[PDB]
């Protein structure tokens, strides 16, 4: 939830 | 005995750690330089090391069996709450009893109590951080046990905000049972004595280390002049 960089590194 | 599945898990976690942990520390040349001249002198350097270390912990986490069956939101909750803990655990590999420091290959990249103070933290964190490192070092873990401990720490069902706790528990259980069973079959006495329970104790020490760090981090980061010295990834992951 508003964690664009973490979500990117996780994809 | 140690099942085929359990042997597979350990092989996976070893490989994942090796891909995400360079024991030469070659990438440390990309970090803002260290300065040990100067309040918060070491903050740029250590902010960068942690930001890198965050990325590497994510790259480890992704390769944990089961981790990806988790929703993206749960993956996020688990990494956000465990990141500092896994950086503390993974740092034990560079940490040396010889002089109570993290030894990353060269004098430039060797960090002690004073360095961590020059990054905005106090002894209320650093002292029990060093003692943790010493207690973890004394266990003399097999690399297999090390990678399983980091994995078990990432996949903890109790972290607040976890929607699908039962799936997180089942994933963790597979790793916990792999670890109990590995200690029994491959870790000879006396080093194996209560070793599991001493490993889980370290997970409890990490909760307390996490809390303290979160609180010193809040105080550090509220000051917009220090938050300027951090990275965007450290800001998103630890908070803003
Ligand atoms: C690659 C690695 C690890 O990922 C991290 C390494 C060391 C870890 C350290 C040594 C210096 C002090 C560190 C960074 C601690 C320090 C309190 C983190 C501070 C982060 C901040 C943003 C300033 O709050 C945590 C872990 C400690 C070296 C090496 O073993
Ligand atoms: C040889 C390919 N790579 C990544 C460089 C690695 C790195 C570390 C390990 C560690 C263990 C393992 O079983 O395989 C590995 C492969």
């Amino acid at each position: 939830k508003n964690h664009p960089m973490l979500m990117n590194l996780l994809k | 005995k140690l099942s085929e599945e359990q042997q597979h898990i350990i092989a996976i976690l070893l490989d994942a750690h090796h891909k995400t942990y360079d024991p030469t520390y070659a990438d440390f040349r990309d970090f803002r330089p260290p300065v040990r001249m100067s309040p918060l002198s070491m903050l740029p350097h250590l902010a960068d090391l942690v930001s890198y270390s965050i990325q590497k912990v994510i790259g480890f986490a992704k390769m944990i069996p089961g981790f990806r069956d988790l929703t993206s939101d749960d993956q996020i909750v688990l990494l956000k709450s465990s990141a500092i803990e896994v950086i503390m655990l993974r740092s034990n590999q560079s940490f040396t009893m010889d002089d109570m420091s993290w030894d990353c290959g060269s004098q430039d990249y060797k960090y002690d109590v004073t360095d961590v103070s020059k990054a905005g933290h106090t002894l209320e964190l650093i002292e029990p951080l060093i003692k943790f490192q010493v207690g973890l070092k004394k266990l003399n873990l097999h690399e297999e046990e090390h990678v399983l401990l980091m994995a078990i720490c990432i996949v903890s069902p109790d972290r607040p905000g976890v929607q699908d706790a039962k799936l997180v528990e089942a994933i963790q259980d597979r790793l916990s049972n792999t670890l109990q069973t590995y200690i029994r079959c491959r870790h000879p006495p006396p080093g194996s004595h209560q070793l599991y329970a001493k490993m889980i104790q370290k997970l409890a020490d990490l909760r307390s280390l996490n809390e303290e760090h979160s609180k010193q981090y809040r105080s550090l980061s509220f000051q917009p002049e220090n938050s300027m010295k951090l990275t965007p990834l450290v800001l998103e992951v630890f908070g803003n």
